[PDB]
């Protein structure tokens, strides 16, 4: 009720560079890890602008809202934003289905990377 | 609907002027509150930008440039942060707050 | 001139007790209220409590009363926040700030004191390659605190500048991050490409198999 309350805040972005679409990548679980009964999907999204984007993972089309951790778009030296997204699963779930996507959305555009065992 | 509303995100070109919006829920009247603004760049601590009650009742933070100015839309229960000459260092999270200076009572703990 | 300086960073296990400090200089300490604001990772500001160093009138926010204890030593111009039993969820940054004439605006802000509370213990990171078969990466997992730094190397002893680092993630009490090299397709010349990291609790190399 006011008095001692901070708003949620507005993230103000200053547009100082031409719009750019991200160069997205997807990496399946590694060895040393897979045979350690643990799966982890890595999705790196760097060299974009503005540094605003959203990731929607989707296995066999169907979304995934479980164990979806994502970093915040950090600014690189060259002045383009980068990002990272990890997906946790079991090596039983990894080979079970077939499809795994890193649907990235930036300023309308929808880039998508898919990998399978 | 919270007591204070800010749109989560905004963009604009360098050299330009944007207006940030802090809307006080209608259960209160902004005519009596003061609007405060804080800036916070990624990885840094917040810093007090300015306080605005009216043209005749305001204060600028430690060493905050005049290109940051406050205004109030009483009729719309709105506090504003205007930033002209938008620069790359204006890129941050902006938080608002609101202080009445006439908050009291609480003698319901001592009869 | 006018400043508030806060104690160093903190790493603790749940159930431990903690006391951080906020010393002021350049002004009449006993004349201004000093508050504490919490900021959890990736979140906004939270008013925790306030104290008046003149007499130590202390007040707390509804969702912080009985969780923390604010205090002040006039003589050494120092304010304090303190936990009895730390909890995983207490992991956040903590700010103290001075109130101004507009007694409800914090015009001077300490630089912050981050506190990390993990059930796990501080450890050296673990490494692993990132291939599919296009680029290739190498990640780091299970380590504390967040104070790592990546480095790559070819099969032969040579540096790489075709590399960048991505922020770290807190999961299950430990941190993680990656780093990826991009290279010319025209090769298969080679098998692997060393992946080295640095950490306060141990620094190990590794190798990285390229398609
Ligand atoms: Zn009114
Ligand atoms: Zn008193």
């Amino acid at each position: 009720s006011v008095t001692h309350v901070f708003g949620s805040g507005t993230q103000l972005t200053v547009l100082s560079q031409p719009k750019a679409t991200p160069s997205v990548t997807l990496f399946p679980p590694s060895s040393e890890e897979l045979q350690a009964n643990k799966a982890t999907l890595v999705c790196l999204m760097n060299d974009f602008y503005p540094g605003i984007l959203t990731v929607t993972w989707k296995a066999d089309g169907t979304p995934i809202t479980q164990g979806v951790e994502m970093t915040t778009p950090s600014k690189q030296s060259n002045n383009k934003y980068a990002a990272s997204s990890y997906l946790s699963l079991t090596p039983e779930q990894w080979r079970s289905r077939r499809s795994y996507s890193c649907q990235v959305m930036h300023e309308g555009s929808t880039v998508e990377k898919t990998v399978a065992p | 609907q919270p007591v204070l509303h800010q749109p989560p995100a905004m963009s604009s070109a360098l050299g330009t002027t944007i207006r940030l919006t802090c809307t006080l829920r209608n259960d209160h009247d902004i005519g009596v509150y003061s609007v405060y603004w804080y800036q916070q760049r990624p990885g840094h601590p917040p810093r007090f930008l300015l306080r605005y009650f009216s043209q005749s009742d305001k204060s600028q933070g430690p060493q905050v440039p005049p290109r940051f100015s406050g205004s109030k839309d009483v009729a719309r229960n709105r506090g504003y942060l205007s930033i002209s000459e938008l620069q790359p260092e204006d890129e941050a999270m902006y938080y608002c707050a609101m202080g009445a200076r006439s908050s009291e009572k609480e003698e319901r703990e001592r009869e | 001139e006018v400043q508030l300086v806060q104690s160093g960073a903190e790493v603790k296990k749940p159930g431990e007790s903690l006391k951080i400090s906020c010393k002021g200089s350049g002004y009449s300490f006993t004349s201004y209220w000093i508050g504490w604001v919490r900021q959890m990772p990736g979140k906004g500001l939270e008013w925790m409590g306030i104290i008046y160093p003149g007499d130590s009138d202390t007040r707390y926010s509804p969702s912080f009363q009985g969780q923390v204890t604010i205090s002040a030593d006039k003589s050494i111009s120092t304010a304090y926040l303190q936990w009895s039993s730390l909890k995983a969820s207490d992991t956040a940054m903590y700010y103290c700030a001075r109130h101004y004439y507009y007694y409800y605006g914090m015009d001077v802000w300490g630089q912050g004191t981050t506190v990390t509370v993990s059930s796990w213990s501080a450890s050296a990171p673990t490494l692993f390659p990132l291939v599919s078969c296009v680029a290739v990466g190498c990640l780091a997992q299970d380590f504390l605190p967040d104070s790592i730094t990546f480095s790559w190397k070819y099969k032969n002893n040579s540096d790489i500048s075709s590399t960048r680092g991505f922020p770290s993630v807190l999961r299950g009490g430990k941190y993680a991050a990656t780093s990826q090299v991009l290279l010319p397709s025209k090769d298969v010349t080679d098998e692997h490409v060393v992946c080295k990291v640095q950490h306060p609790n141990g620094n190990k190399e590794k190798n990285v198999p390229l398609p």
